């Protein structure tokens, strides 16, 4: 099935995607709006499940059933290209990424075997603001589609895709943004994921990384060292006082890109306020008490798939920078440094918005897996990477 | 979801 580049993508059918309001691949598209109408009849019934496998709204505020869900990501959700790591979200990582302003239970959407009740399937739904080109839309950001590593290649995804957008539309919402790593019909922009090794040594022990064979394990290390502190004055950990300015300093940035949420003040509090080994976000107060500059960084460490007890591989992934006084560059370079302290590994980012201008500066090394960006039921231009401003968890 | 990358080797 999975194709991951889009000349591969070419030569298949999609015998799902096809019959989905998505444009097809190749199709070129220059208008703007909905594929199919809202509806005004939702079917109320469940779509029907293989024998043996039932639905169930997981309440995470259950901590047995929030670990549920953990296990079942921990053990069959994403891996590596290799199968070398796999994600290894934690549980108050999930509450982060799934109680947001406006969830609803009913769209944390499992599968569980009908005799045991073993959890064995998953996908989610989040409410979010969107803007794309010149709309604003209401939709859902869709997440942790998973099927358990028995029940594969038997059809489950599209089920579970059909009965989420079911559940979706019974509270009149009718559009949705997701990523994936393999491609669909179709993207609407295509990332890239870069690295900037941190602890090289260690990322080389578990193969994350490779020795360039003509560089010694020393020189590596003496070029990826950082400072022990960062430089841009008066940075330091977003606050609860900080909340509306970094608010007003995100919807102003994001504005020069094409693809954005749309976060009220309270989505700012959720997504930015930090919350230890979840979401660091540090704000630049300058010599006036000005806050003039923040970023961001969320932690998703991963499980090294072949020595399972050691000790996961330590990622920080890059979320929203805005600058509007501190140069760019500074700033990731601080985001770096912060990261090293805090006892990352390893240093991710996209080359979305205006992450190509510091990239290879900053000595991140081009990674293997592309990130496609999508649409439900929206039909529009797609966008370079530097356009798209939205990153997904 | 999103997507496990690591550095590409030449
Ligand atoms: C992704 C996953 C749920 C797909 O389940 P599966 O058993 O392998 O595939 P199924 O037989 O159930 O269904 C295949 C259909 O789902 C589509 N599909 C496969 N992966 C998909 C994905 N990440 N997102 C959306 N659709 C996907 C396939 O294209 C195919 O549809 P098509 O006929 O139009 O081509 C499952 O492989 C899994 O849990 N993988 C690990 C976690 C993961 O990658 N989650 C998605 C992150 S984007
Ligand atoms: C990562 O886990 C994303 C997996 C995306 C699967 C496709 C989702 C399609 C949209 C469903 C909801 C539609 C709401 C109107
Ligand atoms: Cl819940
Ligand atoms: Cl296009």
């Amino acid at each position: 099935g999975p194709a991951k580049t889009m000349e591969e993508a070419s030569k298949r059918s999609y015998q799902f995607w096809d019959t989905q309001p998505v444009p097809k691949l190749g199709e070129v598209v220059n208008t703007h709006g909905p594929v199919e109408p809202d509806k005004d009849n939702i079917r109320q019934e469940p779509y029907t499940l293989p024998q043996g496998f039932t639905w169930d709204a997981l309440d995470l505020g259950d901590r047995g059933v929030l670990k549920e869900l953990y296990t079942l990501l921990n053990e069959n959700y994403v891996e590596d290209d290799d199968n070398m790591f796999r994600f290894d979200y934690s549980p108050e990582f999930l509450l982060w990424a799934l109680r947001p302003p406006g969830w609803l239970p009913q769209w944390h959407c499992g599968v569980r075997v009908v005799s045991s009740r073993k959890l064995v399937g998953f996908i989610s739904a989040i409410p979010a603001n969107i803007h794309i080109y010149d709309t604003e839309k209401k939709m859902v950001e869709i997440n942790f589609l998973c099927v358990h590593k028995k029940l594969r290649s038997k059809r489950v995804a599209p089920v579970l895709i059909r009965e989420i957008t079911r559940r979706v539309h019974l509270e009149g919402i009718f559009q949705a943004v997701y990523t994936a790593g393999v491609v669909l019909p179709k993207p609407v922009g295509t990332c890239r994921y870069w690295h900037r090794s941190l602890n090289p040594r260690k990322l080389i022990e578990v193969k994350f990384s490779h020795l360039s064979r003509n560089m010694t394990m020393q020189r590596t290390m003496k070029l990826y060292r950082l400072p022990e502190t960062p430089k841009t004055a008066g940075l330091r950990p977003m606050e609860t006082k900080d909340i509306p300015v970094v608010h007003q300093l995100l919807t102003r940035y994001l504005k020069q890109f094409h693809l954005t949420p749309v976060m009220s003040q309270e989505e700012v509090e959720h997504w930015f306020y930090p919350q230890e080994n979840i979401i660091d976000t540090f704000v630049v107060e300058n010599a006036n008490g000005e806050v003039t500059d923040f970023l961001s960084f969320y932690t998703l460490p991963s499980t090294i798939m072949n020595h399972p007890t050691h000790k996961s591989l330590k990622a920080a992934y890059s979320f929203y920078n805005v600058h509007t006084q501190t140069p760019l560059l500074d700033l990731m370079s601080d985001a770096l440094v912060l990261a090293k302290m805090k006892g990352f590994d390893v240093f991710n980012a996209l080359d979305l918005m205006e992450n190509k201008t510091f990239l290879e500066k900053l000595k991140f090394g081009i990674g293997d897996g592309n990130l496609q960006y999508y649409l439900y039921n929206w039909k529009c231009p797609s966008m370079g990477a530097e356009k798209v401003g939205l990153v997904l968890q | 979801g999103n997507c496990f990358s690591k550095p590409r080797v030449p």
